[PDB]
């Protein structure tokens, strides 16, 4: 599943 | 050139708006990161995650509680007009109008725009952690307990509410205990709403970019897909853009925004 901000 | 954008307005039959952080900047809400976007000690960063949450519920709960009741004088600007007031006649043409925001604080609801999609969540929604019901919420103050809290001050005295007494859901069965429906840092989007968007994004003719440009998360996600089959795209934000350079309409959506959807 996606991660909001990709994560950054 | 505006114009040259109308034409397109003037054409478009399935029209997707994304909006992010700069129009419910317009009607002052913080967003609580960068420069001077403190609450208490502390930054959006690091308050916004499960671990935050499983080590001090009462802290995140305060912190959200605030921002939950700071929306009670902070209403919707023309942006979020310009827009609902344009599904709305476009609609009666059966033409559509749909809205993709990063943004969880209602104000496109409170506009009157009615085909939204929260990707991030709202605050006035909770979660129960027990069962995973998801129910509106507009109580002010969500629970007894946080009546008079979470005020923003550096040196404001912690609360330290026990979890039994923080909200909890209302399942008498259940009596989890509730936290926001919105994506914390670390966690998914729904993909449900994912493929919905999806759907919208493919069936799109014009897409706007609101309060964020089409580079970043999560504009990003999706102006490829648009834009890859030859639709135009108009950002509305604040960020320059070089001499030499899909249009862009600098400066504030509140007023930008209205003038081209008229
Ligand atoms: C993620 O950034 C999350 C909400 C989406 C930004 C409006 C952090 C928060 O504000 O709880
Ligand atoms: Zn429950």
């Amino acid at each position: 599943g996606v991660l909001k901000e990709y994560g950054v | 050139d505006l114009t040259a954008f109308r034409e397109h307005f003037a054409k478009a039959k399935h029209i997707a708006i994304i909006t992010g952080a700069g129009v419910s900047a317009e009607s002052g809400v913080p967003t609580f990161r960068g420069p001077g976007g403190f609450w208490r000690k502390w930054q959006a960063q690091d308050l916004a995650t499960p671990e935050a949450f499983s080590r001090d519920p009462s802290l995140v709960w305060e912190f959200y509680h605030y921002r939950r009741e700071v929306m009670r004088s902070k209403m919707p600007n023309p942006a979020h007009l310009a827009i609902a007031e344009c599904e709305a006649r476009l609609g009666q043409q059966g033409r559509s109008v749909v809205i993709i925001t990063q943004n969880i604080d209602e104000l496109h609801h409170r506009a009157g725009s009615k085909h939204v999609y929260e990707i991030h969540g709202s605050l006035f929604k909770t979660r129960c952690m027990s069962c995973g019901e998801v129910k509106a919420n507009h109580k002010s103050p969500i629970c007894p307990a946080l009546d008079g809290k979470g005020a923003p001050d550096p040196n404001t005295k912690e609360a330290r509410i026990p979890v039994e007494l923080l909200p909890r859901c209302e399942r008498k069965s259940c009596n989890g205990l509730l936290r926001p429906h919105v994506v914390w840092f670390g966690e998914t989007l729904d993909s449900d709403i994912l493929t919905a968007v999806e759907r919208e994004l493919e069936k799109c003719d014009l897409c706007l970019v609101v309060g964020t440009s089409s580079i970043v998360y999560p504009a990003a996600m999706f102006a490829p897909q648009v834009a890859s089959r030859g639709v135009p795209v108009a950002e509305f934000n604040m960020e320059c853009t070089p001499a030499t350079q899909k249009y862009h309409f600098e400066g504030p959506c509140g007023s930008t925004l209205p003038p081209a959807l008229e």
